[PDB]
């Protein structure tokens, strides 16, 4: 709980959509299976500097 | 840009430059996705007919992949006020999709709350463009990027000379010669969070360029999310 402690331990969007912490990612990213990590789905996701 | 670093290979891939008929840069933009570009509403009043360029870091030496695109539709904001730079924000739907490559990718759109809470409370923020290197100077061939720190809203409103509506927020410095400038308007203002940048502003306006007792006024993107969202559904 608490998106204040450290973004709820999320890689991105954090909400207290209930009694605890709920993570979510931007469009073009899939929330990993640890409910926190954001995994790019496409070959060129938003936010990332091209490398 | 006024006194900042250069955008090295692959750092400001979400930059976009609105080009005029004589093929001169005259405003900036932000790649929201393959079909949509985000810019400042008032930029549309500076050219009879323009195009949007991407993936360009040097406006002289033809580099790898810089692509030019034509505007299908221009979606200004209903409430855009000329005299008060209020509601300075637009969206451009391109006729042909954008192919993402080195120097050409989209910046992420965040969610209002989380953004205004986490993203907007960070220390600095990045702004970039091909605008004048300093006030009375010439544009700029190289693409630059400045790390401008967020400004206190109350200490912001006080420094001004014009109302700072809810659709705005200062950013920059008191005296340190560093700030956005002519030709950057419409440009992107991004906030970095865990190696992922987010659109958090639109080069709107300022009083001069990097003047003491003044800051750069940016358009508050978080207040227009739902609007931007609708626009990217064509309307
Ligand atoms: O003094 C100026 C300077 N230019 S400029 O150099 O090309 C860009 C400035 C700029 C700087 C940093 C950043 Cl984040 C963004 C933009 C714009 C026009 N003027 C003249 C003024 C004229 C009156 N203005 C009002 C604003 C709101 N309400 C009423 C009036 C703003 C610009
Ligand atoms: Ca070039």
């Amino acid at each position: 709980k608490l998106c204040s402690l450290d973004n709820g331990d999320c890689d991105q969007f954090c909400h207290e959509e209930q009694n605890s912490v709920v993570c979510s990612c931007a469009r073009g990213y899939t929330l990993a299976d640890n409910g926190k990590a954001c995994i790019p789905t496409g070959p060129y996701p938003c936010g990332k500097q091209t490398l | 840009i006024v006194g900042g670093q250069e955008c090295k290979d692959g750092e400001c891939p979400w930059q976009a430059l609105l080009i005029n008929e004589e093929n001169e840069g005259f405003c900036g933009g932000t790649i929201l996705s393959e079909f949509y570009i985000l810019t400042a509403a008032h930029c549309l009043y500076q050219a009879k007919r323009f195009k949007v360029r991407v993936g360009d870091r040097n406006t002289e030496q033809e580099e790898g992949g810089e692509a030019v695109h034509e505007v299908e539709v221009v979606i200004k904001h209903n409430r855009f006020t000329k005299e008060t730079y209020d509601f300075d924000i637009a969206v451009l739907r391109l006729k042909t999709p954008i192919t993402f490559r080195m120097n050409v990718a989209p910046a992420c759109l965040p969610e209002r709350d989380w953004a205004e809470s986490t993203l907007m409370t960070q220390k600095t923020g990045i702004v970039s463009g091909f605008g004048r290197t300093h006030e009375k100077g010439r544009q700029s061939t190289r693409l630059k990027m400045l790390e401008v720190p967020y400004v206190d809203r109350n200490s912001c409103k006080l420094s001004s000379s014009f109302i700072i509506t809810q659709n705005m927020f200062c950013a920059g410095y008191d005296t340190k010669q560093e700030d956005a400038c002519q030709g950057d308007s419409g440009g992107p203002h991004v906030t970095r969070f865990k190696d992922t940048y987010f659109v958090t502003g639109i080069v709107s306006w300022g009083e001069g360029c990097a003047r003491k007792g003044k800051y750069g006024i940016y358009t508050k993107v978080t207040a227009f999310l739902k609007w931007i969202d609708r626009s990217m559904k064509t309307r």
